[PDB]
Formats: structure tokens, C-alpha cells, sequence
DNA sequence: GGCAAGCTTTATTGAGGCTTAAGCAGTGGGTTCCAGGTACTAGTG
DNA sequence: CACTAGTACCTAGCTTAAGCCTCAATAAAGCTTGCC
């Protein structure tokens, strides 16, 4: 380029379209999971959505452009699944561990 | 004691609420969406293990048997099958990880039997 | 993110290999190349929307405006200025050796700004085996940020995964659209490049079949790599375009198939033309990335660790090829680095950059 | 087997670290005094080391004897892996070899899975030195 | 410094010590005292574990080993049917508590001194009963005296939290 | 039946909890970029 | 007489104060009934 030989380094990145669980000890959530998600040949960057469970516990999702703290269960019922057994079957696959879907428990009772 | 399972609607299928009999002195289960009763099973609605004694045996799958890094020995027969060979693993979970306690899983197919030492 | 709630799943690593992608010129070109491009339809939107509210026609030679694609690529290229972002992308290439010039066309460079008083993006994580050299690395405000590939790793420059969910749907794997939510749990998740593409029964069979086909070539390429993660019940399929691979040998039962007749035509090579390639065509050589290596026995050396003994674990599935590959091109020039101490290999890796001597061949030109 | 028992005041496996780090510790002391006193008083090595000119006690041990127990973050080296360190051990293994105990000395050379720990070492020296600088003439600055 | 594997007090000497010196720095990363003992306690191993308990934070939550709620409307006769349901002879719905024995034995705690202290936090609001030493299950139940159900949850989040034994 | 010591309301006023600049070790050597876009006229076809 | 060119003019984490948001005693303001 313009005589001057020129180098493109290799840019490390964190892997797209794979879910990861991190911890935020100082802000107000216990795990946060992340997925920075990126369809292969398309045009418009990655756009992480966050899934966050909340340290008091309810856990909430960070969508892409949207401000506000939106529940998981608001994003279920948002996708045309009314039931609450519905939803359940989608994030727990056992009903034999009743300590998991005990812990669900309260973020489910939040938007009812 | 045991733990509390989440009970289901029949006609809207949501979640199920514990309310009090005023009448009868009994615990009803009761949706909010539709108007639905049910008799409950046990006094025990809210349980809370907190010095978190778990059965990690139910944790452990038997398919973890065919992981190629994991360590054997033939110096434990399974109790199942008498099979002598079997993989020998940590608890591979947190709050767990303060004890090194070995979990034994036979290798042999289609028996997949687990236990403790 | 209940079963880490729970822990019976551990967190996830953000400076664990597997987590990580390498954006080489390929994906680099094609990221500001989606901008450019678009910028130039853009040019050519508003171009059009000027000459039809004249009635009259366009003229498309005019339309399409060269300087916007093309000056920009030898902007971006030629300052380093990523964008129209960051910078130091492009850097200028170091002609005073030829250990200085193979050094600088295989660096990595953290996206992690300087001067942060963290150690955990600087440090030399485990799973830095093999993929990039250990030694090699700028000690200044850049310890680790900036690092040197090693010399067997390569970069998968990734396939489509098409062929890949063709040979699922071929096989007895069963699609999202088509289960019940009850025989999900007692079978195994299987995922294409992240997305969640259905579910197996018989996760063995499955993992055999499609290392059959790696070792074959037939229809998955040599890059792409499968991971059955065996605690929790999912198997993962990557064919991202970016992720850090090195060739290991194989070892059948505690045998390697590396046998005495591959040396007999891989030494007459220019003759029986019997290259690399058809060594990886033999199914005895393979790329294992980063993710697949935390889940391979891996045997360092076959003299030691195929011999019968005080068994360590009899349960080998790969070999490393030569240990003297863990190191980048300026670590290898050091005679006995073993024998050093592990900051002087560094300062070394730093020297050998710079050392004088006949940097080209045609230097007179 | 559960036989081992907690020291009062941590877990079971601090109690096991523990005793990994003290058998070890004096092991490379051990090793360390047992390599320095054969150097038979013309060893340029102890003729630097004994007029304090240049080196210490603990180069001559490790040139001679035993490197010693490499590690990162004042603990062995972690399990980067899915609970093993390097991916030619087996998982689960918190054994000498395994953890990045070096029983090679400088004179023998290493073998690449103790190069490879013996290199994270030093690179959290390096980090250090690279770190310490800015925060520490920062401070003097403040102090003029 | 190579460190110590036990206790080892985090005690950050170096240059982030000198930071926190000469910045003045209200969130010290490892603040800590040093206790000396007065007299007898000093030369003795078990008035010093008297003077530990009597220094560190106990919360409820350290203590307990697991906790329930239930709904008996009888007290007479609770569905669990132990034995000193007859200490009673209000509400339905109440608060089973299990302690272990080991770390009331550790803290130096009896059953008494827990149901005084909850008394005292939560006034005539609160009924305890307790658990003699009979078995090594350490009972407390725990009753509302006379928002409706899940307050009781509410209390008990708010007891495991910060009753300061 | 009117003031008055006390109760109730009502500002009220001092005392605990949330975002935001602003600092962040030093000394040399190379590369690249700082005006582009219209307007108005002259020369050449 | 028309087109185009040349050139001349127009437009990563920290920490700590520091301002800003809410919550509990408290004295004026006015009822309130208790005593004259
Ligand atoms: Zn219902
Ligand atoms: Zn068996």
C-alpha cells in the first residue's frame, strides 16, 4: 500500500454465537449469561443479549436495543408461549428436580 | 424431609398457588389465571436446604464412563455386575469441591452402574 | 445459567482458547468491506434519488463512485485506523531479519486496551499448549496482549455448515420443530456453530461416525471440529472461520497409525508426490482445536507413553507430533531453551527480532 | 478415601493443599541443601554466591538440583482445562507432575509440560515487572 | 512473598498497602485489627474461642441447617409428629426450622439464647418453640401471633439474613 | 363556652442512598494525514 | 457555438468527592375535650 509493506494482525475476539456464564461480583447480579450472537454472511455486527439472574432472585434479560431490564418471562410470553407449563418445559427438561424449578420459582411469580 | 415441586393447572396450565381453607383448616392449590382448586399432598409447601446435603450419585450419568480422559482402575469390581474395571472421578460441581471425595462409575456396557467410595 | 446458579455446571473462562476467535485478514477485509460496500449503495441511492426527480435517467458509470471502495481499503490498510475505531490493525512489516519478518506475520493482538492493572488477560492460560508460542511475547506494557503463533498451529479458515446438517438430517437426529418437550432430557443437544439444531439418542455411534468422516474427508472438512462435552449431554459441531487448530497424530488403541510405510513414501517425496495432505487424507494425522483438546488423551511422546508400565491411564486417543512445536519462530531459534530460565527465553524472543543480518535475498533491489 | 483429616480453620482440600505445598517445599529445600554442599570450594558458583557479588543460595539449588514447584498466583498451576492442567494428564489429577512441580533441574533441562509451566511462572514475573512500573513512580510523584 | 497456604489474612503488603496509606482510602481492600487478650483468656486456648464466638458475626444463615414452612392447623398434632408439640397446649401455616449440632457447638449457642434473640428482634408478633437436648435434630417452630403467607418467606429471608446471634 | 394541656396534621429540615469527572512512570524512530466541492470561466473542438 | 478542464472561491477498571433523590424527628397550626 503505497510502497509500505503492511501487516493485518490477527485480532483476537471472544467466540460468537456461544453462551457463556461469567460473574459480575460488584454489580447487583449473581451470574450473568451472555451470547454474543452473529449470523454467519450477514451484514449488521454481533448483538449481545444478556441473562442475568438477580443477587438478593429473579433473573431478567438485557435485549439489544432495549433500556430497561425486561423479565425472561415477559420474553417467553412474548413469543406466542402462553403457559407457564409451556415455558417450564423450555428451560427445565426434568420435572424430577424440583430444586431447579424451585429456583425458577420466583422469576416465573414475578410476571404472572 | 423433601423438596416442593412446582404443581400445574389442568385447564390454563400455569403454576399453581398455595392458599388457606378458612372453612375446612386445609391447604388448597389455586390458580390466578382461571379459577381452579386442588387438595394439596403435604403441609410442606416452602422447603430450603441450606447446608446443601445432595445425593450426587443422581447427579452422576452413566455415560461419563465412556470419557476417554478419565481415570480406571481394576482395583474396584462394581457391586452390580462384578465388572472390575471402572472410571473414578472428583464431584466436578460447585458447593461441593472443599471435599475430594471419589466418585466410582463401572464401565462396562449396559450395566452404567455409579457409587461411592 | 441455572446450572451455574446451581454449579453443577463450573463458569466459563473468558481467557480459556476455546472462548476465543482470531480474526485474520479474511473476516478483517470482509468486516470493513460490509461497511464499504454498503456505503457505496448508499452513494449510489442518493445518486438516483437526484436524477429521477429530474424525470431524466441515471447514468450509472456516475452512479458508482470508485474512490469509496477503494480508498477506503487503502485508508484502512494504510493507516491502521480501523474504520472511517481502533487502530494498530495494520502495522508496517519488520524487514531486519527473516526471523523478524516470519515473526511478524504470525501475531496475535488481544483487543484488550493497555495499561490495566489485571493480570488475567496478560497471563499464559493452559490452553495456550501448543496453539501459541509461550515464550514469545513484547515485555513491555504489552506482556501477553500481543503474542506469537506457534509453528504447527494454523487457523481454521472455516466451511459452510450446510453439508454438516444435511449428514445430521441424514442420519436419525431429530429437529426443534418436530420433538415433544419430554425426550429432551434424556438425550444429547447437539449444536451446529452455536445454533441448536436438534437433538441425538445414541451419542456414540454419532461421534465415531462423524470422526469416520473426519478422518476420510468425505463430506466434513478436516477443520471443523466436534466436541462431546460427556458430563452434560451435548455435542458441538464448529465451523466458525477463525478458531486456532494444530495436527496431532492418532492412536488406535495404544497404537499410533503412523505407521513405518507412511515414512517410507513421505520420505520420497517430489517422486510418489505424497504430500502432507494425503497423510491427513489417511486418516492418520488430524487438527484438534482448542475446545476439542479438553476432551483428548493426549500422548506427548510414543516412546514413553504406548509402553506398558505402571499404567498412567491406557486410554490415549491422540499424540503430539514432536514437543519442539509448542514454540512460535523466534523461540525456536534459541539452542537448549529447556535449559534456560523462562524470562530469558522472552528477552530472547524480544532479541532475535532484532538482530542484524541478511534480512531478504534480494535486498539489492 | 476420606482418611485425611481438616486442619481447624479451612476446608478438606486447603488442608490437602496444605500438605502437597509442605511435602514439596521441603523437598526442593531438601534437594536445595543436599546439591550445595557438594560444590568443593573451587565452584564459581558458590565463589559468587559466598562473596554476594552475584546470586543466591537458591540458583545454585536450581541450577544443580531441582527447579521446585512452579507457580501462578502464590498457588500451583490451575486447571485451565476441564479439570486437568495440560491436556497429556488425566483429569482430576493434583500430583506433583501434574500441578507444575519441576523436578528437573536447569542442567538436565525440562520436559515440555514443565517448560510450559516453568514459562507461565515466569511469565507472572514478567507481568509483574511490566505492572509494578507506572503505579510505583505514580506514588513517588504524589509524594513529591 | 511466597504466601501461606493457611489462614494467611490477605494481608496485601507492597505497593497496593503503600496506595491505601497514602491515598487516604476509606474502602481499604483488607481491613483487620488485632486483638489482645486481657488477662486469663490470653494463657487459654478455650476463653480465646469464648472471646472468638463472642466477636464474629453470626447470622442465622451460618447456623441453620435447612428450614421449611408448612401448614398445620393443629398444633397438637403437626404433621410431622414429633415430640414437643405439647409445649404449646396464631396461625395455620408455620416455620420449621432444623439446626445442626455442630455449629452450635462451635458458636457455643444454645436453643434458648436463638428463641431470646428472636423475640427481642421481632417482639409479641413471633411465637418460638425449641427443641431440648433429646436428639441431635435442633427444632424451632416458629408461628405468627394474632402479606398473608408469603410473609412469613419474607421473615425468613429476613431472619436468615441479619439476626446477629 | 373559653382557655389550655394534649393529640393530630403539616411543613420541615437534617440525615441516609445513587451518577460522574479525573487522574493513570519515563525517551527515541517510522508512517500517515492535514480540503473537498461547487462555480465560473478559457481554451479547444 | 458546445464540452470539458483548470483553477479560484465557499464551507480497563478503580476511587473519591460531589451533586442529586428519598426518609425519619419535630415544632408550628389547629382541633379537642378537660377543667373552670
Ligand atoms: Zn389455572
Ligand atoms: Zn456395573
Amino acid at each position: 500500500i503505497n510502497g509500505s509493506e503492511k501487516v493485518l494482525i490477527a485480532q483476537e475476539k471472544m467466540a460468537t454465537n456461544t453462551v457463556y456464564v461469567f460473574a459480575k461480583k460488584d454489580s447487583k447480579y449473581a451470574y450473568t449469561g451472555e451470547c454474543r450472537s452473529c449470523l454467519e454472511n450477514s451484514s449488521r455486527p454481533t448483538s449481545t443479549i444478556w441473562v442475568s439472574m438477580l443477587a438478593r432472585q429473579r433473573i431478567v434479560a438485557t435485549l439489544p436495543y432495549i433500556k430497561q431490564e425486561v423479565p425472561i418471562i415477559i420474553v417467553f410470553r412474548a413469543l406466542g408461549f402462553v403457559s407457564d407449563r409451556d415455558i417450564l418445559e423450555h428451560i427445565i427438561y426434568d420435572f424430577e428436580d424440583p430444586e431447579m424449578m424451585e429456583m425458577v420459582k420466583p422469576s416465573l411469580d414475578e410476571a404472572f | 424431609p423433601g423438596f416442593v415441586g412446582i404443581r400445574f393447572c389442568q385447564e390454563c396450565n400455569n403454576m399453581l398457588y398455595p392458599k388457606e381453607d378458612k372453612e375446612n383448616r386445609i391447604l388448597l392449590y389455586a390458580c390466578r389465571n382461571c379459577d381452579y382448586q386442588q387438595e394439596a399432598d403435604n403441609s410442606c409447601i416452602y422447603v430450603n436446604k441450606i447446608t446443601h446435603e445432595v445425593d450426587e450419585l443422581t447427579q452422576i450419568i452413566a455415560d461419563v464412563s465412556q470419557d476417554p480422559t478419565l481415570p480406571r482402575t481394576e482395583d474396584h469390581p462394581c457391586q452390580k455386575c462384578g465388572h472390575k474395571e471402572a472410571v473414578f472421578f472428583q464431584s466436578h460441581s460447585a458447593r461441593a469441591e472443599d471435599a475430594m471425595r471419589l466418585y466410582y462409575v463401572c464401565t462396562a456396557p449396559h450395566c452404567g452402574h455409579r457409587w461411592t467410595e | 445459567l441455572l446450572l451455574a446458579a446451581l454449579g453443577r455446571r463450573e463458569l466459563d473462562d473468558r481467557d480459556h482458547y476455546g472462548n476465543k476467535r482470531l480474526d485474520l485478514a479474511g473476516p478483517l477485509l470482509a468486516f470493513l468491506f460490509r461497511g464499504m460496500f454498503k456505503n457505496l449503495l448508499k452513494e449510489v441511492r442518493i445518486y438516483a434519488q437526484k436524477f429521477i426527480d429530474r424525470g431524466k435517467d441515471f447514468n450509472l458509470e456516475l452512479a458508482i463512485k470508485t474512490r469509496i471502495i477503494s480508498d477506503g481499503l487503502k485508508y484502512s490498510l494504510a493507516t491502521g485506523n480501523w474504520g472511517d475505531a481502533r487502530a494498530g490493525v495494520s502495522q508496517v512489516l519488520n524487514r531486519l531479519t527473516f526471523a523478524s519478518t516470519l515473526s511478524h506475520l504470525r501475531r496475535l493482538n488481544s483487543p484488550i486496551g493497555r495499561d490495566g492493572k489485571l493480570a488475567k488477560p496478560r497471563q499464559l492460560h493452559n490452553t495456550l499448549w501448543g496453539m501459541v508460542c509461550p515464550a514469545e511475547t513484547p515485555e513491555g506494557h504489552a506482556v501477553g496482549l500481543v503474542k506469537n503463533l506457534a509453528l504447527m498451529a494454523y487457523i481454521s479458515v472455516g466451511s459452510q455448515p450446510s453439508p454438516i446438517l444435511e449428514f445430521l438430517e441424514e442420519w436419525s437426529m431429530e429437529n426443534l420443530e418436530e420433538i415433544s418437550p419430554a425426550a429432551i432430557a434424556d438425550a444429547t443437544k447437539i449444536f451446529v456453530n452455536g445454533c441448536w439444531v436438534g437433538i441425538h439418542k445414541d451419542p456414540e455411534q454419532l461421534m465415531n461416525t462423524l470422526r469416520k468422516l473426519r478422518r476420510q474427508m468425505d463430506i466434513i472438512v478436516s477443520e471443523v471440529s466436534m466436541i462431546r462435552d460427556i458430563r452434560e449431554r451435548e455435542i458441538r459441531i464448529y465451523t466458525d472461520a477463525g478458531r486456532i487448530c494444530r495436527p496431532l497424530l492418532i492412536v488406535e488403541k495404544q497404537k499410533l497409525l503412523l505407521k513405518k510405510r507412511h515414512i517410507d513414501q513421505l520420505k520420497e517425496r517430489e517422486y510418489n508426490n505424497y504430500s502432507w495432505q494425503d497423510l491427513v487424507a489417511s486418516g492418520v494425522v488430524e487438527y484438534i482445536d482448542t475446545l476439542e483438546e479438553e476432551t483428548v488423551m493426549l500422548a506427548m511422546t510414543p516412546d514413553d507413553l504406548q509402553e506398558k508400565e505402571v499404567a498412567y491411564c491406557s486410554t490415549y486417543t491422540h499424540c503430539e507430533i514432536h514437543p519442539s512445536m509448542i514454540l512460535g519462530v523466534c523461540a525456536s531459534i534459541i539452542p537448549f531453551p529447556d535449559h534456560n530460565q523462562s524470562p530469558r527465553n522472552t528477552y530472547q524472543s524480544a532479541m532475535g527480532k532484532q538482530a542484524m543480518g541478511v534480512y531478504i535475498t534480494n535486498f539489492h533491489v | 478415601n476420606n482418611e485425611l483429616e481438616p486442619t481447624p480453620g479451612n476446608t478438606l482440600r486447603q488442608t490437602f493443599e496444605n500438605q502437597v505445598n509442605r511435602i514439596l517445599n521441603d523437598a526442593r529445600d531438601k534437594t536445595g541443601s543436599s546439591a550445595q554442599k557438594s560444590l568443593s570450594e573451587y565452584n564459581n558458583f558458590k565463589s559468587m554466591v559466598v562473596s554476594g557479588a552475584k546470586g543466591s543460595k537458591i540458583n545454585i539449588s536450581q541450577v544443580i538440583a531441582v527447579v521446585g514447584q512452579q507457580n501462578v498466583e502464590g498457588k500451583r498451576i490451575p486447571f485451565g482445562f476441564k479439570h486437568r492442567t495440560l491436556p497429556h494428564f488425566i483429569k482430576d489429577d493434583y500430583g506433583p507432575e501434574s500441578r507444575g512441580f519441576v523436578e528437573n533441574s536447569y542442567l538436565a533441562g525440562l520436559t515440555p509440560t514443565e517448560f510450559f509451566f516453568h514459562a507461565m511462572g515466569g511469565r507472572e514475573g514478567l507481568i509483574d515487572t511490566a505492572v509494578k512500573t507506572a503505579e510505583t513512580g505514580y506514588i513517588q510523584r504524589r509524594l513529591i | 512473598f511466597h504466601y501461606a497456604g493457611v489462614s494467611a489474612k490477605n494481608v496485601t503488603l507492597g505497593v497496593p498497602r503503600l496506595k491505601e496509606l497514602i491515598n487516604i482510602s476509606k474502602k481499604p481492600k483488607t481491613p483487620s485489627l488485632t486483638v489482645f487478650l486481657l488477662g486469663q483468656s490470653a494463657r487459654d486456648a478455650e476463653r480465646a474461642k469464648d472471646i472468638l464466638c463472642r466477636l464474629e458475626h453470626t447470622t442465622l444463615r451460618k447456623v441453620t441447617a435447612n428450614t421449611a414452612i408448612y401448614y398445620d392447623p393443629n398444633p397438637q398434632s403437626t404433621v410431622v409428629a414429633e415430640d414437643q408439640e405439647w409445649v404449646n397446649v396464631i396461625s395455620p401455616w408455620l416455620l420449621r426450622v432444623e439446626l445442626d449440632r455442630k455449629h452450635m457447638t462451635d458458636r457455643k449457642l444454645t436453643m434458648e439464647q436463638i428463641a431470646e434473640k428472636i423475640n427481642a428482634g421481632f417482639g409479641d408478633d413471633l411465637n418460638c418453640i425449641f427443641n431440648d437436648d433429646n436428639a441431635e435434630k435442633l427444632v424451632l417452630r416458629i408461628r405468627i401471633m394474632n402479606d398473608d403467607d408469603v410473609f412469613l418467606r419474607c421473615i425468613e429471608s429476613n431472619m436468615l439474613t441479619d439476626m446477629t446471634l
